[PDB]
RNA sequence: ACCUCGAUGUCGGCUCGUCGCAUCCUGGGGCUGGAGCAGGUCCCAAGGGUUGGGCUGUUCGCCCAUUAAAGCGGCACGCG
RNA sequence: GCCCCUAAGCGUGUGCUAAGUGGAAAAGGAUGUGCAGUCGCGAAGACAACCAGGAGGUUGGCUUAGAAGCAGCCACCCUU
């Protein structure tokens, strides 16, 4: 609960959202810090996982096209990067969070607008 | 009002038996305790007599002298080598013309300046009181301050109705309410504090009871053995309130040391009255610890004193007399027959520096030996998920061979019968 | 002891304005 | 204010009737009633939901506001599930026996001690070592909990007694 | 225990009372003082009493100032006796406290304890008293 | 128990609070708990 | 319920694991002689077990790397930690040497950056007070 | 450095004496006198509020410009008689200074930093005095302290001033003294 | 030194009381360094009870044998 | 002084008190309550509430039969 630091975070999540190619917001309510890193562990080659506190990434939302997950900026924040393109990253990204059921996509960003999580799976499953 | 002020000091001592080291010995203390109140010592007659000075402690030519002497010297206080009539105070008082104090008036008032808390307030009053009432004419003969007056009693014409003369209030009228009330609250505490010292005796843990000469490192031995502090060693020329820590034996084995105060010839029974606070604690305890000054050429003297009042003391109660370990601090203060001087008549004696702990092992390991522990010799053998049973033998037993084996943990030590029950399943003698 | 508390008391009134005889 | 602004749900099998200033709830498990302050109104929303309001914003009022909104809510909630209360019984030799609408504990005394379910509230026993009270009013439950833990006063050195699942009492010690 | 040395006359009427402090009303010596808010007879005893509850207190530092002085004498009758035979003997020692004189100065690097302590000798005062300090 | 007209938290989970016109204080040690009067 | 650390060169030491968790009720017979077949080949270097036991008492030994302490102050070759750690010195240890620990560890850790474990591994030298750069 | 002048209001007062004063400072106005070379002085009555906010805020020789009757006037606050037993400002002191002019001022002297852990500071006089022009006038100085060894001595003499101030009080005036820190046997001494 | 000196008759014991609670016993609780027993402390409680002898003029005080207990004070140190 | 005793007002307007304070009292204790003034955090989500995160480095080292995070002592660094 810091206000200065409000910037801070806002810059440091957008700096690393314009760098990945694209990315999927997920709530990651029920797994255990350690499964984190298995999760990191498989999406090393093409992705990175990371929290952020959901009060800011509202108010960091208006810089680009995820304005349109307005409606989907609930629950504790998953933001899994993908450095380039999102089936490379979505092949697994899905299988992990089927397998574990801990996680739940709801929304994603590529091509300077929002994609849905219907979007999202399908590039996953294709 | 009422106190007691050696101003300077001109000892007065009268030899009538013993010795001249006896009496030197004597009046040399009397000059410390003097010192201690803070009188600075001017000079110290002796008179030789075969039997005490019933008229007035000296001479008549000797009061004379030492009327001479004290003009002389410009003095302010005699302090007399023994305890006197008021008669002989008074005769004193107008053969010398200042205030004669005497060394049971001194030795109470330097218990009033020492005493800080507790009940020791009450106990010096009473006691203080309690002596003055005998010498309530001589002191009130000498009674100094005063604001002088004239009678200081006239009631009126009676007619049909004696004066209240209820006067429920009178020099001691309070002392003696006082103490009334307050010997209650004096036992109370004693009985409160046995509350536990019964569950302490329950255990091992036993008592052990320093007796000690006044301002003979009494505190010394405390400060070695337990380590803890004492404030003002709660033991020197002259405490009131008696302390006490647990320590630990030469085996490890607990126990309570008690430091209480020292003792000096004839101490006033007014004050022994006081020191029974205290002197309830010998027979209390398992254990005694009769220390005595290593630098003393003379250490029978006090040998002597602390034995016949313990000897009065346990008279009373009847109880069996308690170990007693010989103890002298201080030892390097003295030459080698100095110390043989000693060790001849009473070689059991051990002889400690409390400064740097020389023979401290040694004191240790006797002391703890003659403490006999009240504990079961027993051989065990425990399997590994008593582990519990382990950790309670290692906190509270006395663990003396620990080895391990599949079937379990080979024990040999000394337990409490209560856990020596509780175990015996698995002894080896079952 | 009730007894002078009340008498002096008995100044502090309305009509008394502070000063009452004999205290 | 807060608590007592929030509005009470009515769950489906639930019926209401704010008549005047008392209210009454009925459902499956039985009929309840509670009556409210005169400077805190209720009244009934559109949306299956009891309404509770002030006139003001006063010391009382505010303070009287949550009561009044959780004395409904536990009404509607007592209406529907009641309560139950768990108990459990240490100590060897003690023991509880059920004889209907009626209670026995053997709790060391030399008479066993009998007590009687007054009427709204019933005594299950599971084992001779542990039991439950159930019934459809909070208050009641509790009181009748409260009486039976003060059968036997609190035994720190060794625990026997009557005391809830939960409850972790104090545990000192004796010499021996 | 505080005693004058030697005073001129040793049996002088009762220090007046009325009025406030117009000097000594501002620390100087230290962090934290004591200001009285109303009269009293400050005596050497509780004077040493309530300079030992702050050392004691303190225990291992910091300095502390006592910027008032009992030397007034004050004389009791002797017991039990009647009006009248010229005055009594000087018996205790009292300095004549108003309102805002500082009694006490304290210096000592933790502000909660230095407060502890200052706060331990206005309970030993006969006084009202409070806590003040340099700043305006 | 104890009946004082000083009533203090003597430690950390002490609660003073106001009953029935009579301050007390309340702990999970019943040696602190304690009434004002 | 019970993690201690044994050495793989030996079996049933009596104050570290006889009155330890023996007290438990854990068959030491067996799990002794099951971990040292599982990880002989450590020798003699300490390593943490943690075991997890089921109602029957049927138990798994879960491994971690060899501690932290040992692992820093055996390359200066003293066996034993600080008495007064932060202030006696007992060893000197370099920054790259406490990443390859911190990266060891990571798997003991429940970390996923390896510098951060590297800090981390910085933290308990330098508390022990062991120098690091 | 130079610091903005505060501005407050200030009407003359209509009648003078102590019932006037305090009927003054009962209903909020503190009276004060401006005086100084220009000619007569003048009596002025202030608000308290934002004259203690401004005193707190700027120290206790501000920079004042009084509106009096809209008439600007620059001064600056000389001394405030302040009761002692409820810290109220019951007078101010203005001397009308302009601008440049050099004045004589009294400025606190602040102590930062700590001795080694066997030592205690002593600070020994809270004013030093100073020449300085009205606007460049310090509200504090400060005297370092950050390990400095046994016994030392700060005088008035050997402080770091500001540039355009020079030092009136005499330079070998003690200021801060640093000693050893006393035991529990020193503290029970002291006073004996 | 305010009423009473053209009079208010005094200590202890006896008979007869009556009131206060700052409770000795009996009753209800809290905390206890409250295993049990037995204690200590504090809170509430004034309904009833509260021995007979030796020494002492004695108030008071010490002692003997009991007792659940052998409470403390006011009422012209209650009452000639 | 003005409700009835008891002549005159259960007078008018604005607030405070829950103690019959009013209609006696001290040090000192305290979260009663009205007002005024401050300073910290605060929809960028303040405090509370429910916690899926709060695990592990690792016996942090010495003491340790033993202190594995909370018999003790030294630092007390660290992500995710
Ligand atoms: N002879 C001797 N005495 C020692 C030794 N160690 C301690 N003491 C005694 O310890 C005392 C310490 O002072 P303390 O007991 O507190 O009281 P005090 O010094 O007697 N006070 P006062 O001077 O008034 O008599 C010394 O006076 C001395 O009597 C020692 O090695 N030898």
């Amino acid at each position: 609960m810091a206000k200065a630091d409000k910037a801070t975070a806002v810059a440091d999540i957008a700096e690393q959202f314009k760098a990945s190619t694209a990315t999927v917001v997920t709530e990651y309510r029920g797994l255990t810090v350690a499964n984190l890193a298995e999760l990191r562990r498989a999406l090393g080659d093409s992705a990175t996982y990371t929290v952020a506190k959901n009060t800011l990434v509202k108010r960091a939302a208006s810089e680009a096209g995820i304005e349109g997950l307005d409606e989907l900026f609930a629950g504790p924040t998953a933001i899994a990067f993908v450095k380039g393109e999102a089936v490379d990253a979505a092949k697994a990204i899905k299988k992990f969070a089927k397998d574990n059921k801990a996680l739940v996509i709801k929304g994603g960003y590529m091509d300077g607008k929002a994609l849905s999580v219907a979007d999202v799976e399908k590039i996953a499953d294709l | 009002y009422r106190q007691l002020r050696l101003e300077r000091v001109v000892l007065v001592g009268v030899w009538t038996e013993g010795s001249a080291a006896d009496a030197e010995a004597s009046l040399a203390e009397l000059a410390a305790l003097a010192e201690t109140a803070g009188s600075e010592v001017l000079e110290g007659l002796i008179q030789r007599r075969d039997k005490p000075d019933p008229s007035t402690y000296i001479g008549s030519g000797k009061a004379a002298e030492l009327r001479e002497v004290v003009l002389a010297t410009g003095a302010d206080t005699v302090i007399c080598d023994g305890e006197l009539s008021p008669a002989q105070l008074n005769a004193l008082e107008k053969a010398v013309k200042v205030k004669v104090i005497d060394r049971t008036a001194l030795i109470l008032d330097i218990f009033a300046q020492h005493a800080t808390s507790r009940e020791g307030k009450a106990q010096v009053s009473l006691a203080q009181m309690e002596y003055m009432l005998p010498r309530l004419r001589g002191w009130g003969e000498s009674m100094s301050r005063q604001a002088g007056g004239r009678a200081g009693g006239a009631g009126g014409g009676v007619g049909t109705r004696g004066p209240g003369e209820t006067k429920i209030e009178t020099d001691r009228r309070r002392i003696r309410e006082r103490m009334a009330k307050l010997r209650r609250e004096i036992r109370d505490m004693k009985k409160i504090r046995d509350t536990q010292r019964g569950s302490r005796r329950r255990s091992e843990i036993p008592s052990v009871a320093i007796v000690g000469y006044t301002n003979a490192g009494k505190s010394s031995l405390l400060n070695a053995l337990t380590g803890a502090g004492v404030l003002v060693e709660n033991a020197l020329f002259a405490t009131l309130e008696p302390t006490t820590r647990r320590g630990e034996f030469e085996d490890g084995r607990p126990f309570v040391l008690t430091d209480t105060v020292g003792f000096v010839r004839h101490l006033p029974t007014q004050l022994v009255e006081a020191f029974r606070s205290t002197l309830e604690e010998v027979v209390d305890a398992d254990l005694l610890i009769h220390v005595v000054d290593g630098s003393d050429v003379n250490p029978l003297a006090q040998i002597n004193a602390v034995r016949t009042v313990i000897n009065e003391v346990v008279a009373e109660y009847d109880i069996a007399p308690p170990p007693e370990l010989l103890v002298v601090n201080k030892i390097d203060a003295a030459t080698g027959v100095g110390l043989a001087q000693l060790r001849r008549a009473l070689p059991d004696a051990v002889f400690v520096s409390a400064r740097t702990g020389d023979g401290l092992d040694k004191l240790r390991s006797r002391m703890g030996e003659l403490v006999e522990s009240t504990d079961a010799t027993v051989d065990v053998t425990i399997p590994y998920d008593r582990g519990d049973l382990v950790a309670r033998v290692h906190t509270d037993g006395h663990v003396d061979a620990t080895e391990h084996t599949d079937a379990g943990t080979r024990i040999k030590a000394r337990v409490p019968a209560p856990l020596a029950a509780t175990l015996r399943e698995y002894a080896t003698f079952a | 002891a009730k007894r002078g508390r009340k008498k002096r008391d008995r100044k502090h009134s309305k009509a008394n304005h502070g000063k009452r005889p004999n205290a | 204010s807060r608590i007592g602004k929030q509005p009470v749900p009515v769950p489906s099998g639930v019926d209401v009737t704010i008549n005047g200033q008392n209210l009454s709830v009925k459902g499956p498990k039985g009929t309840l009633t509670l009556d409210v302050a005169e400077p805190i109104s209720v009244s009934r929303a559109e949306d299956g939901a009891i309404v509770v309001t002030r006139p003001d914003d006063e010391r009382r009022s505010r303070s009287l506001h949550g009561l009044s909104r959780t004395l409904i809510a536990n009404l509607v909630t007592g209406v529907t599930e009641g309560y139950t209360q768990k108990m459990e019984i240490f100590g060897v030799g003690y023991r509880v026996q059920l004889k209907g609408q009626n209670l026995e504990f053997a709790l060391g005394y030399s008479h066993p001690v009998l007590i009687e379910a007054p009427e709204g509230i019933t005594f299950a026993v599971e084992s001779p070592t542990k039991f439950s009270v159930s019934g459809i009013d909070k208050q009641k439950v509790g009181q009748i909990s409260a009486v039976i833990r003060r059968l036997r006063r609190p035994d720190p050195y060794k625990g026997k007694g009557v005391r809830y699942e939960g409850e972790q009492i104090r545990r000192k010690v004796g010499k021996t | 225990m505080l005693i004058p040395r030697k005073v001129k006359h040793r049996k002088q009427h009762h220090p007046e009372q009325r009025g406030i402090a117009s000097g000594g009303t501002s620390v100087s010596f230290g962090d934290y003082g004591i200001q009285a808010l109303e009269h009293a007879y400050i005596t050497n005893r509780q004077i040493e009493s309530a300079r030992i509850a702050i050392n004691r207190h303190i225990k291992r530092g910091g300095k502390v100032w006592i910027n008032i002085f009992p030397d007034r004498p004050l004389t009791k009758k002797p017991a039990e006796t009647r009006m009248g035979s010229g005055k009594g003997s000087p018996e205790w020692w009292v300095a004549n406290v108003k309102p805002g004189r500082v009694l006490f100065e304290l210096s000592y690097p933790d502000e909660k304890t230095a407060r502890d302590a200052l706060t331990r000798a206005i309970h030993k005062l006969p006084i009202k008293a409070r806590i003040v300090t340099r700043e305006e | 128990m104890k009946v004082n007209p000083s009533v203090k938290p003597i430690c950390d989970k002490c609660r003073v609070i106001r009953r029935h016109g009579r301050v007390m204080v309340i702990c999970s040690d019943p040696r602190h708990k304690q009434r004002q009067g | 319920l019970i993690k201690l650390q044994i050495q793989a060169g030996q079996a049933n030491p009596a104050p570290p694991v006889g009155p330890a968790l023996g007290q438990h009720g854990v068959n030491i017979m067996e799990f002794c002689k099951a971990y040292n077949a599982a990880t002989e080949s450590q020798r003699g270097n300490v390593i943490p077990v943690e075991i997890t036991v089921y109602e029957d008492r049927s138990f798994t030994f879960a491994l971690k790397t060899p501690p932290a302490a040992k692992l820093l102050l055996k390359a200066a070759g003293v066996q034993k930690g600080s008495g007064e750690p932060h202030k006696t010195k007992v060893a000197k240890v370099t920054w790259d040497q406490v990443r390859e620990i911190a990266e060891t560890k990571k798997a003991d850790l429940n970390a996923n950056d390896i510098d951060a474990a590297a800090k981390i591994i910085a933290g308990t030298a330098r508390s022990m007070g062991i120098t690091v750069e | 450095t130079a610091n903005i002048p505060n501005k407050l209001t200030a009407n003359v007062r209509t009648r003078t004496g102590k019932g006037a004063s305090r009927q003054a400072r009962r209903d909020g106005k503190v009276p004060a006198v401006l005086y100084g070379h220009g000619t007569d002085p003048q009596h002025l009555e202030l608000n308290a509020r934002d004259f203690a906010a401004v005193l707190r805020s700027h120290g206790t020789n501000a920079i004042l410009t009084l509106d009096i009757e809209g008439t600007e006037q620059l001064a600056l606050t000389k001394a405030l008689d302040v009761h002692p037993i409820r810290r109220n400002i019951q007078h101010a002191d203005l001397l009308v200074v302009q601008r440049g002019e050099k004045v004589t001022v009294e400025v606190t002297v602040l102590v930062e930093g700590d001795a080694t852990p066997g030592t205690l500071v002593t600070q020994d006089a809270n004013t030093i005095e100073i020449e300085a022009e009205a606007l460049s006038i310090p509200e504090q100085l400060t005297v370092s302290v950050e390990g400095v060894e046994a016994g030392t001595q700060i005088t008035a003499g050997q402080i770091s001033l500001p540039e355009g101030v020079n030092l009136i009080s005499d330079p070998e005036l003690l200021v801060v003294n640093v000693v050893e820190a006393p035991s529990a046997e020193a503290l029970e001494e002291e006073g004996a």
